[PDB]
RNA sequence: CGGAGAGGUA
DNA sequence: GCTAGTGGCGGCGAATACCCTC
DNA sequence: GAGGGTATTCGCCGCCTACCTCTCCTAGC
C-alpha cells in the first residue's frame, strides 16, 4: 500500500488499505528507498553485500 | 536617402529602401498615456474626444459615479449623490517618492449631495474620497517605491456568440449560442440530437424554449405566429408536456430555487430580477453594441440600455433556429437585414482588449459598490434630521481595493528594466491571461495560434518560449485602440485603381468586408496600379490574384505586422521564425556597457526606439546651451528663461543594473525642442545601441568552438569594450523588539580591531571603501538578554565591490519610518565586470553562445595585414538553423566598415539603376540601414562586395566573394582555403556566470522537515529528484543512493556523526531511519489511521 | 511495535483507529482556540501550543520557570505541569479534541 | 494540417515575402506548441511505465 | 452483491470493528509540524491546518455550551451540523460543498492535501530529497580533458 | 492513432478506438453490401453456429490479406476483416 | 589540489532521461566559475553549450567512491542501453575532420 | 524561508 | 494596539432518472 | 403495481525535470 500511495490516488489507496487492514512487507525498491534502506538490487544483494 | 528627417539632430543613417512611407511611427507609449487620462478625465483627453465623438465625452471616474448614484433606500424617503470627481497636485516628487518609498499618488475630491424627500432639505459636502495613484510620463506608476506597469488584458467580448458541432456517436450537426454578459449571469439555447430546442440557466438542467417563452406571458397563439415555421419548434410545442404561463413560470423556479414555495409572483420576480434588474445583469456599452450589429436590432438609436430584453431573446432563438435549418440570411421585425452564420471566438473582432484605465475602473467599482452597501446599511438605522454626507461615507474599501490592486494583481507587474527596448516593450504588451482569462496550463493549442486577424495588430514573431507561448504578446507599431477596445490599424484608400493618401483606420471585422493590397505593389510615380492584376488579403487569411479596380485598402508600409523588438532585426525575412523569435527576446536581455556605439548595419527603427523610451533627454524648447556639465545641462530659451536638466548619475535599475546619462551638447551650440540633450544607457547619439561591432570569423577552430561555444580575443578584455557595471543594494533595520532597543554601533564584542578598521564612528563603513565576502557593512548587537550579541550586516558570499552612498533613515529626525523600527540604513556597492568563460553573448539573428575561451592576441587567426579578428563563430551552427542573415549582415557590415565606391564612369551598372543616390558612395565607418522588409538585395550586395575601398597599405583584404585569407597565429602557416570575414553585432546578455556558481557542504536546514534548504541565496542544497533515483537504480548503486537519501538530506544524528569522522581519520558510520518518514507517520495518524511498525 | 523507530523493519501495518486508540496517544485535551500570547510571545494554557500538553519549548525549562537547569531531568514541576525534558518532544506528542 | 494549395516558391535565400513569412511563422509557433505538449505527455507514460 | 460483498468481506476478515467511521474523538497534529512564523515587523502568518482545528474547537466548545446550558432542538441541530462541517472541512477541504476559504479567496489546505499531489509529502519530501555536498555552475567545452 | 497516442493506448490495454473485428472461427463469409452498415457474417467450415457483425460503418475499407475481402471467402481464426487496430483483448 | 586527487565526482544534468545522464569523473582544478565537460559525453548527457547548467554531487563513504569509480565512470560508459549502440563517438565537427 | 503571485533560463 | 473570524479535455465507474414491457 | 434493462449523466482522476530574480501577506473597535 505505501508503494501505490505513493503513485497515483493516495486517498483512494489510504482508505482501501485502512479498511482491509493491509500490512505491508518491505520488499521492494521504492519502499526501501522511502524507509532509508539498502534496495534489494545491484550491490545491496545479499550475495554482494 | 537617409533614414530620418523629422527628429533635429538626428544622425545621417542612409537607408537601402525603396518605398516611401505615407504615414509616420505614432508614439509608441500612447496606449497607456492615452487610456490613464481617459480614465482621470484630462483636459487633453476631452479634447481629443471633442474632435471626434463630443456628443458623449465622460472620464471613467464620472462614468462610476453616474452609474452609482443616486443612492435610495427601501423607503425612497432620501438620497444620495456623487458627482465632478477632482484632484489635487501630487503629494510628493517621483523622484522623492521613489528614494523615500513612498507612492506617487493625488487626492481625490468628490461632491456628495443628499436630500429628504419629505422635508426638501438638501445638504453638501466635498467628501475626500481617499489618495489616487497616478501615471508617471513614461507610462508607469511607483507603488511603495517601486516602479510597475500595468498590462493590458485581452478578453473575450460580451455578446452573443453561435458555433456548431458535429456529434460523434450520431452524424449530426448541433447548434448552440451563448449570451455572455459584462458581470451577469449566461443564458444558453442549443437544439440536442433529439431535434429539441432547450434552455440551460447558468448550470441548470435543460428546459424547452417554450417554458420560458410562455414564462414571458406569450401564448400558443403568438409563439405560433412568427416561430412555427421550423419544424422543430412546432415538434417541441408537442412533447413539452406543459402549457400554462403561470405554470411555466412555476417549473423555472423550481429548476432555479429548488425546495422553496413555487408561486407565480415570486418566480416572476426572480426572473425579471436575473435579466432584467439593471444592477445584477449588464451588458455594458460594447456587449450592448455588438449584440444590436449581431441581431440588427437597432441601427439608428444610440447605446443608452445595457440589459436584455425580450425582442433580444426572440431574435436570438430565431437567429438559432434559421442557422440550424440551413438559411443564410434573415430581417427581425424593425430591424435591417444580417447574415446568419457561426462566430470565430478567436477572432479579434470578437476579443477586446481591457487597459490599465478600464482595470482601474473595475477595481474603483467593486470599492465602490462595497462602500455603496455600507451607507445603504448605514442609512436605516441613523437619526433623521442628524445626518449628513460625511456620516454617512465610509471610504477605508475604497482604499483597501485600489490597495490590493496595484499591490497583489496579476496585471501590476514588476518592472523590466535590462535597458530601455525591455522597459518600451513591456508596456506594449498583452496577456490573455488574469482575473477573467485563460489558463497557463489549461490553455489548448488553437487559443496560442497567430490568426489572420492579427496582421498589422498583434506581432507574430515575438511571445515567449515557455508554457506562456502563444499567451502573451506585443502591439504593432502602427496599431492602436478603438473607445470600445478593438485594436485598429491603418489602411491607405485607393479609388478606381488609384492609390490615393488618406489613411483610415479599420478594425479587423470592419476589414473582412474589403481586399488590401499589399505595400510592395509597383506605382508608376501616381497612384495608377502598374500591373494589370494584384495580389490582395481576403475574409479568412485568404490571398487571391483581382483586377486593379477591385482593390479596396493598401498597406502604409511592409513593416505593418512587426513589432518595435522585431523590427530592429536587419534581414528579418531571411532567418526562419524560430530564430526570429529568438532573436527579438534576447534584445531585451541585453545589459548597458560602459560605452555604446550604435551599428554599423541597422535598420532605422532605432532613433524613434530610444526617443519613445524616455531614457535619454530630449530638448522640450529651442534655446542656446549656456552651461555644460556631467551633472546638468542649461538651456537659454529665446524668450529670455532657463530651464536646467539633472543628469541621473549612476542610478540602480530595478535589476541591478546601471542608468547613467552623459550629456552630448557642448557650451555654445544651439538646440532645437525635441531634440536630444543627453544620452542614456543604451544609446549613442540618440540611437539604440545595445551591443559592440566585432570583426568576426566563421571557421571551426580546434574545437573550442564547439556546440555552440566562442572564441573571443583578449583585446575584448584589456580595452574593456564588453565590460558592464552592476550595482547591489543591502539593508539593515534596528528594531525595538521584546528584549528591548537594539542599536547600531562600532563597539561589537569579541572582533579584531582590524576588522572594524573601515567601520566610522556612526558604525557604518565609509563611502568609497572596498569590501570583500564576509566584511562587515553595519555593526549591530542585539540584547538576547551583558547578552547583546552581534547582528551586523555582512557581505554575502560571492559578492564584492566599491561602497558608492549610503542612506540612513533614523526616527529620531521625524522621519516616516515603518513601526516599530529606529534605524533603516541602506549601502549601495558597485562593481566593473569583465567578460569571462560561461558568459552569454548573442547577435539580432538568435545566434547564442557560452563563451568556450579567450585567446591571447597574438594567436588569433589575423588578416594580411596583420589584424586579429575579435569572434570567431562555428560553420556547423548557421546552416542548419535556417538564420542566413547573420551572414548577409557580415558582408554588409564589411561593406560599412570599409567603405565602398561604385565605378559609375560609363553610366551606372545594370545592378544599381534601382539603388539610390547617395548610396554609390560611402566613407570608411559609414552607418546604414536595412529596413526589416524593404532593404539590400543580394545582388546590391555582391556589387558593393566587388569595389569597396583598399586599407590604409592599398591591398583589398576580402575579396568579391566576401572570404579572406588567413593566417594561423600558433604556427604561423595561412590557412589553405579562404575564410568569411566582417563584422556584426554582438550583445552581452544578462546570464553572467558570476551568478550562478554555487557550492555547499553544510548550512540551514528546514524545520517541518530537517532537509537543506533550497535556493543561492539561502545556501540551499542541490534537490536529487525522482528521475535520478530511477538512474541510480539502474546503475545498482545502492550504497551511493543510501547515503545521499539518509546521510546527506535528514539523519539528524548521522550527519553530524559523518562530519566528525571526516574532520578525523575514521570512516564514515552507517546511517538511520529519516525523519520524513516520522513526519509522514504522524500526519498519517492525524489522519485518524493506526499506522505500526512491526517487528 | 518497535515504538519510535528502530532497525530492524519487518512490516508496515496500517487500520482504522478507534477512539481508544485516539485517547490512548495523546497526552492532554485542547479546549481553547488560543495559539500564542502577543504580549509575551509565549503559549496559552490549554491552547494549541499549550506546554502542558505537547512539551517545554526550550530544553529544561519549565513554563513558569521554577526549574530551569539539567539537574531537574524527568520531574513534572507541581506548579505549571510541564515535564522537564528537551525541546524536540514538541515534534512527537499529539493531543486530541473531545 | 492540411496543404495549402498555393505554394512558397522564396527560398530564405532571396527572402520570403510578409504573406509567406506570415503562414510561415503560424506553421513554427503551431511546432512550438505541439513540441512542449508532447514533452509534457512523455513524462507522464514514462513515470507509469 | 459482489460489490458490497468486497467491502463486507474487508471488514468481516480482519479483527477490526467497522465503528472506526464515525468519531468520538480528534488527534492534533504535534505543534512543530504547524509551525506558525512572524513577518517582518512581529506579524504572525498563521499556518492553514491552525485555521481548522480552531474552527473545530470554537464550534465543539459553544455546542457544548447549548447542549449543557438547554436549548431547543433546532438550534442544537444547527451547531451540530456546523461541527459535521468543521470536522469535514478539516479532514478534506473542498470535498463536499464550498471549500472553507481564507483571505484572498483562496482555499485553505486540509490533512488530505499534505500527502497528495505532486507537491505532496510522497513525491515532494520521500522519492526526492535535497542533499549537502552539492554545487552547480554553467559548463564550457574542454577539448583538453579526456574521457 | 498513430504516434504517442498509439503507444499510450497500446500500454493501457485500451480499445483501439477505429476498432477492427477478427474473426473467431475459420469458414467462409458472407459480406454484404449496404450504406452505413455492413453484414459480415461467419460461416465456419464445421457450421456448428454462425457469428454476424452488422454494426460496421461503411466508412472504414476492407482489408487485403493473401485480394481485398469478398464475399463467399474464407477466412483464417485470427484473420482482420476490416482495417484498422484490433483491440488486443479479443485476440 | 593534493586533497582532490582521485576522487571521483557525479555530474548531472536535468532531464535525466536515462541511465547516463548521471556519470562520475575525476576532477581537475581550473580557472574560471564554469564547468569543463569533454565533448564526447554532450550526447549521453544532451548537452549543448548555449546556457546549459549542471549540478554536483560529492560521493563521501568508501562503497559510495566505489561504486562512482565501477559502476559510474564515464569511460566504462561507452555504449548505448537501449540498443547497444555507442554514444562517446565523433560527431559533427569531428565527423567533418 | 512558511504561503501566494509575476517574470525568466535550459 | 488588541480581539475576532461562469476560457480544458479524455477515461472510467457509480447513480439517478427513465421507460418497457409485463 | 414489478423485474429488466437501461442510458445517459455526473463526479473524480491525470496531465516532464532542474534552476534564477522580484513583490505581498486581515478587518474592525
Ligand atoms: O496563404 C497565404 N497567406 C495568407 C496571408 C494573409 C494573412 C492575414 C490575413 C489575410 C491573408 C495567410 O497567411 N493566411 C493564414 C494565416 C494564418 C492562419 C491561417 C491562414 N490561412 C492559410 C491559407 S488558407 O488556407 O487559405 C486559410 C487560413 C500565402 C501567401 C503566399 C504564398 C503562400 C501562401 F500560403
Ligand atoms: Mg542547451
Ligand atoms: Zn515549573
Amino acid at each position: 500500500w505505501l508503494s501505490a500511495a505513493s503513485f497515483q490516488e493516495t486517498t483512494r489507496v489510504l482508505t482501501d488499505a485502512a479498511i482491509n487492514c493491509r500490512s505491508d512487507k518491505l520488499n521492494g525498491l521504492k519502499e526501501n528507498v522511502i524507509i532509508g534502506k539498502l534496495i534489494p538490487a545491484g550491490t545491496g544483494i545479499n550475495r554482494y553485500r | 536617402s537617409s533614414s530620418n528627417n523629422s527628429v533635429p539632430g538626428a544622425p545621417n543613417r542612409v537607408s537601402f529602401a525603396k518605398l516611401r512611407e505615407p504615414l509616420e511611427v505614432p508614439g509608441l507609449l500612447d496606449v497607456q498615456t492615452d487610456s490613464f487620462e481617459w480614465l482621470i478625465g484630462s483636459p487633453r483627453w476631452r479634447e481629443s474626444a471633442a474632435e471626434r465623438g463630443d456628443v458623449n465625452p465622460v472620464g471613467g471616474l464620472e462614468e462610476v459615479l453616474y452609474e452609482l448614484s443616486p443612492i435610495e433606500d427601501f423607503s425612497g424617503s432620501m438620497s444620495l449623490s456623487f458627482s465632478d470627481p477632482r484632484f489635487d497636485d501630487v503629494k510628493a516628487p517621483v523622484d522623492e517618492c521613489k528614494d523615500k518609498d513612498m507612492t506617487y499618488a493625488a487626492p481625490l475630491f468628490v461632491t456628495a449631495e443628499f436630500i429628504n424627500n419629505n422635508t426638501g432639505e438638501i445638504k453638501s459636502q466635498t467628501v475626500f474620497m481617499g489618495d489616487f495613484p497616478m501615471m508617471t510620463e513614461k507610462g508607469t506608476f511607483i507603488i511603495n517605491g517601486t516602479e510597475r506597469v500595468v498590462v493590458s488584458q485581452l478578453v473575450r467580448s460580451p455578446g452573443v456568440y453561435f458555433d456548431e458541432t458535429i456529434d460523434k456517436s450520431t452524424d449530426k450537426t448541433l447548434h448552440s449560442v451563448k449570451v455572455i454578459p459584462s458581470r451577469g449571469a449566461w443564458l444558453e439555447f442549443d437544439v440536442d440530437k433529439r431535434d429539441t430546442v432547450g434552455v440551460r440557466i447558468d448550470r441548470k438542467r435543460r428546459q424547452p424554449v417554450t417554458v420560458l417563452l410562455k414564462a414571458l406571458g406569450w401564448t400558443s397563439e403568438q409563439i405560433v405566429e412568427r416561430f412555427g415555421f421550423s419544424e422543430i419548434m412546432r415538434s417541441t410545442l408537442e412533447k413539452d408536456n406543459t402549457v400554462g404561463t403561470d405554470e411555466a413560470l412555476l417549473d423555472i423556479y423550481r429548476k432555479l430555487r429548488p425546495g422553496e414555495p413555487p408561486t407565480k409572483e415570486s418566480a416572476q420576480t426572480l426572473l425579471e430580477n436575473l435579466f432584467f434588474k439593471e444592477k445584477r445583469y449588464d451588458l455594458a456599452r460594447v456587449g450592448r453594441y455588438k449584440v444590436n450589429k449581431k441581431l440588427g436590432l437597432h441601427v439608428g438609436e444610440p447605446i443608452t440600455s445595457s440589459t436584455l430584453t425580450e425582442e433580444d431573446v426572440v431574435a436570438t432563438i430565431e437567429y438559432l433556429v434559421r442557422l440550424h435549418e440551413g438559411q443564410t440570411t434573415m430581417t427581425v421585425p424593425g430591424g435591417v437585414e444580417v447574415p446568419v452564420e457561426t462566430d470565430d471566438i478567436d477572432h479579434f473582432g470578437n476579443r477586446r482588449l481591457r487597459t490599465v484605465g478600464e482595470l482601474i475602473q473595475n477595481q474603483i467599482r467593486v470599492g465602490m459598490s462595497r462602500m455603496e452597501r455600507v451607507v445603504r446599511e448605514r442609512m436605516t438605522t441613523q437619526d433623521v434630521e442628524a445626518i449628513t454626507p460625511q456620516t454617512l461615507i465610509n471610504i477605508r474599501p475604497v482604499v483597501a481595493a485600489i490597495k490590493e490592486f496595484f499591490g497583489t494583481s496579476q496585471l501590476s507587474q514588476f518592472m523590466d528594466q535590462n535597458n530601455p527596448l525591455s522597459g518600451l516593450t513591456h508596456k506594449r504588451r498583452l496577456s490573455a491571461l488574469g482575473p477573467g482569462g485563460l489558463s497557463r496550463e489549461r490553455a489548448g493549442l488553437e487559443v496560442r495560434d497567430v490568426h489572420p486577424s492579427h496582421y498589422g495588430r498583434m506581432c507574430p514573431i515575438e511571445t515567449p518560449e515557455g508554457p506562456n507561448i502563444g499567451l502573451i504578446g506585443s502591439l504593432s507599431v502602427y496599431a492602436r485602440v478603438n473607445p470600445f477596445g478593438f485594436i485598429e490599424t491603418p489602411y491607405r484608400k485607393v479609388v478606381d485603381g488609384v492609390v490615393s493618401d488618406e489613411i483610415v483606420y479599420l478594425t479587423a471585422d470592419e476589414e473582412d468586408r474589403h481586399v488590401v493590397a499589399q505595400a510592395n505593389s509597383p506605382i508608376d510615380a501616381d497612384g495608377r496600379f502598374v500591373e494589370p492584376r494584384v495580389l490582395v488579403r481576403r475574409k479568412a487569411g485568404e490571398v487571391e490574384y483581382v483586377p486593379s479596380s477591385e482593390v479596396d485598402y493598401m498597406d502604409v508600409s511592409p513593416r505593418q505586422m512587426v513589432s518595435v523588438a522585431t523590427a530592429m532585426i536587419p534581414f528579418l525575412e531571411h532567418d526562419d521564425a524560430n530564430r526570429a523569435l529568438m532573436g527579438a527576446n534576447m534584445q531585451r536581455q541585453a545589459v548597458p556597457l560602459v560605452r555604446s556605439e550604435a551599428p554599423l548595419v541597422g535598420t532605422g527603427m532605432e532613433l524613434r526606439a530610444a526617443i519613445d523610451a524616455g531614457d535619454v533627454v530630449v530638448a522640450e524648447e529651442s534655446g542656446v546651451i549656456e552651461e555644460v556639465s556631467a551633472d546638468y545641462i542649461t538651456v537659454m530659451h529665446d524668450n529670455g528663461t532657463r530651464r536646467t536638466y539633472r543628469m541621473r548619475k549612476f542610478a540602480r535599475s530595478n535589476h541591478g543594473t546601471c542608468a547613467n546619462q552623459c550629456p552630448i551638447v557642448d557650451a555654445g551650440d544651439r538646440v532645437e525642442a525635441g531634440q536630444v540633450i543627453a544620452d542614456g544607457p543604451c544609446t549613442d547619439d540618440g540611437e539604440m545601441a545595445l551591443g559592440k561591432n566585432l570583426l568576426v570569423a566563421i571557421m571551426p577552430w580546434e574545437g573550442h568552438n564547439y556546440e555552440d561555444a566562442i572564441i573571443l580575443s583578449n583585446r575584448l578584455v584589456e580595452e574593456d569594450v564588453l565590460t558592464s557595471i552592476h550595482i547591489e543594494e543591502h539593508e539593515i533595520d534596528a528594531r525595538d523588539t521584546k528584549l528591548g532597543a537594539e542599536e547600531i554601533t562600532r563597539d561589537i564584542p569579541n572582533i579584531s580591531d582590524e576588522v572594524l578598521a573601515d567601520l566610522d564612528e556612526r558604525g557604518i563603513v565609509r563611502i568609497g571603501a572596498e569590501v570583500r565576502d564576509g566584511d562587515i557593512l553595519v555593526g549591530k548587537v542585539t540584547p538576547k538578554g551583558r547578552e547583546v550579541r552581534d547582528t551586523s550586516l555582512k557581505v554575502p558570499h560571492g559578492e564584492s565591490g566599491k561602497v558608492i552612498g549610503i542612506r540612513v533613515f533614523s526616527r529620531e529626525d521625524e522621519d516616516e519610518l515603518p513601526a516599530g523600527v529606529n534605524e533603516l540604513v541602506r549601502v549601495y556597492v558597485a562593481q566593473k565586470r569583465k567578460i569571462s568563460d560561461g558568459d552569454k553573448l548573442a547577435g539580432r539573428h538568435g545566434n547564442k553562445g557560452v563563451i568556450g575561451k579567450i585567446l591571447p592576441v597574438e594567436d588569433m587567426p589575423f588578416l594580411a595585414d596583420g589584424t586579429p579578428v575579435d569572434i570567431i563563430l562555428n560553420t556547423h551552427g548557421v546552416p542548419r538553423r535556417m538564420n542566413i542573415g547573420q551572414i548577409l549582415e557580415t558582408h554588409l557590415g564589411w561593406c560599412a566598415h570599409s567603405g565602398w565606391k561604385v565605378d559609375a564612369a560609363k553610366g551606372v551598372p545594370d545592378w544599381a539603376a534601382r539603388l539610390p543616390d547617395e548610396l554609390l558612395e560611402a566613407q570608411p565607418n559609414a552607418i546604414v540601414s536595412t529596413p526589416v522588409f524593404d532593404g539590400a538585395q543580394e545582388a546590391e550586395l555582391q556589387g558593393l562586395l566587388s569595389c569597396t575601398l583598399p586599407n590604409r597599405d592599398g591591398d583589398v583584404l576580402v575579396d568579391a566573394d566576401g572570404k579572406a585569407m588567413l593566417f594561423d597565429g600558433r604556427s604561423g602557416e595561412p590557412f589553405p582555403y579562404p575564410v568569411t570575414v566582417g563584422y556584426m553585432y554582438i550583445m552581452k546578455l544578462h546570464h553572467l556566470v558570476d551568478d550562478k556558481i554555487h557550492a555547499r557542504s553544510t548550512g540551514p536546514y528546514s524545520m517541518i522537515t530537517q532537509q537543506p534548504l533550497g535556493g543561492k541565496a539561502q545556501f540551499g542544497g542541490q534537490r536529487f529528484g525522482e528521475m535520478e533515483c530511477w538512474a541510480m537504480q539502474a546503475y545498482g548503486a545502492a550504497y551511493t543512493l543510501q547515503e545521499l537519501l539518509t546521510i546527506k538530506s535528514d539523519d539528524t544524528v548521522g550527519r553530524v556523526k559523518v562530519y566528525e569522522a571526516i574532520v578525523k581519520g575514521e570512516n564514515i558510520p552507517e546511517p538511520g531511519i529519516p525523519e520524513s518518514f516520522k513526519v509522514l507517520l504522524k500526519e498519517l495518524q492525524s489522519l485518524c489511521l493506526n499506522v505500526e511498525v512491526l517487528s | 511495535g518497535a515504538m519510535l523507530d528502530v532497525n530492524f523493519f519487518d512490516e508496515l501495518r496500517i487500520g482504522l483507529a478507534t477512539a481508544e486508540d485516539i485517547r490512548q496517544w495523546s497526552y492532554g485535551e485542547v479546549k481553547k482556540p488560543e495559539t500564542i500570547n502577543y504580549r509575551t510571545l509565549k503559549p496559552e494554557k490549554d491552547g494549541l501550543f499549550c506546554e502542558k500538553i505537547f512539551g517545554p519549548t526550550r530544553d529544561w525549562e519549565c513554563y513558569c520557570g521554577k526549574y530551569k537547569r539539567v539537574r531537574f531531568k524527568g520531574i513534572i514541576c507541581e506548579r505549571c505541569g510541564v515535564e522537564v525534558t528537551r525541546a524536540k518532544v514538541r515534534r512527537e506528542r499529539m493531543g486530541h479534541i473531545e | 494540417g492540411e496543404f495549402i494549395p498555393r505554394p512558397v516558391k522564396s527560398s530564405f535565400r532571396e527572402g520570403l515575402t510578409v504573406l509567406e513569412y506570415f503562414i510561415n511563422t503560424h506553421g513554427a509557433r503551431k511546432g512550438l506548441a505541439d513540441t512542449a505538449l508532447r514533452t509534457a505527455d512523455s513524462g507522464y507514460l514514462t513515470r507509469r511505465l | 452483491a459482489l460489490k458490497r460483498l468486497k467491502v463486507v468481506a474487508a471488514f468481516q476478515q480482519s479483527g477490526n470493528s467497522p465503528m472506526g467511521m464515525v468519531l468520538d474523538a480528534v488527534p492534533v497534529i504535534p505543534p512543530e509540524l504547524r509551525p506558525m512564523v512572524q513577518l517582518d515587523g512581529g506579524r504572525f502568518a498563521t499556518s492553514d491546518l491552525n485555521d481548522l482545528y480552531r474552527r473545530v474547537i470554537n464550534r465543539n466548545n459553544r455546542l457544548k455550551r447549548l447542549i449543557d446550558l438547554g436549548a431547543p432542538e433546532i438550534i442544537v441541530n444547527n451547531e451540530k451540523r456546523m461541527l459535521q462541517e468543521s470536522v469535514d472541512a478539516l479532514f478534506d477541504n473542498g470535498r463536499r460543498g464550498r471549500p472553507v476559504t481564507g483571505p484572498g479567496n483562496r482555499p485553505l489546505k486540509s490533512l488530505s492535501d499534505l500527502l497528495k499531489g505532486k507537491q505532496g509529502r510522497f513525491r515532494q519530501n520521500l522519492l526526492g530529497k535535497r542533499v549537502d555536498y552539492s554545487g552547480r555552475s554553467v559548463i564550457v567545452v574542454g577539448p583538453q580533458l579526456k574521457l | 492513432t498513430g504516434g504517442l497516442p498509439r503507444v499510450q493506448e497500446l500500454f493501457e490495454a485500451r480499445v483501439p478506438r477505429g476498432k477492427a473485428p477478427i474473426a473467431d472461427v475459420t469458414g467462409r463469409v458472407r459480406l454484404e453490401d449496404g450504406e452505413r452498415f455492413y453484414k459480415i457474417t461467419i460461416v465456419p467450415d464445421d457450421g456448428g453456429e454462425e457469428v454476424v457483425y452488422d454494426k460496421i460503418s461503411k466508412r472504414q475499407r476492407l482489408r487485403v490479406f493473401k485480394r481485398v475481402l469478398s464475399d463467399g471467402d474464407h477466412v483464417e481464426v485470427g484473420q482482420q476483416l476490416m482495417e484498422g487496430s484490433a483491440d488486443p483483448h479479443e485476440v | 589540489e593534493e586533497v582532490i586527487a582521485e576522487h571521483p565526482v557525479l555530474l548531472n544534468r536535468a532531464p535525466t532521461l536515462h541511465r547516463l545522464g548521471i556519470q562520475a569523473f575525476e576532477p581537475m582544478l581550473v580557472e574560471g566559475k564554469a564547468i569543463q565537460l569533454h565533448p564526447l559525453v554532450c550526447e549521453a548527457f544532451n548537452a549543448d553549450f548555449d546556457g546549459d547548467q549542471m549540478a554536483v554531487h560529492l560521493p563521501l563513504s568508501a562503497e559510495a567512491q566505489a561504486e562512482a569509480r565501477i559502476l559510474m565512470l564515464s569511460s566504462n560508459n561507452i555504449l548505448s542501453p537501449a540498443s547497444g549502440r555507442p554514444l562517446a563517438m565523433p560527431r559533427l565537427d569531428m565527423v567533418t575532420g
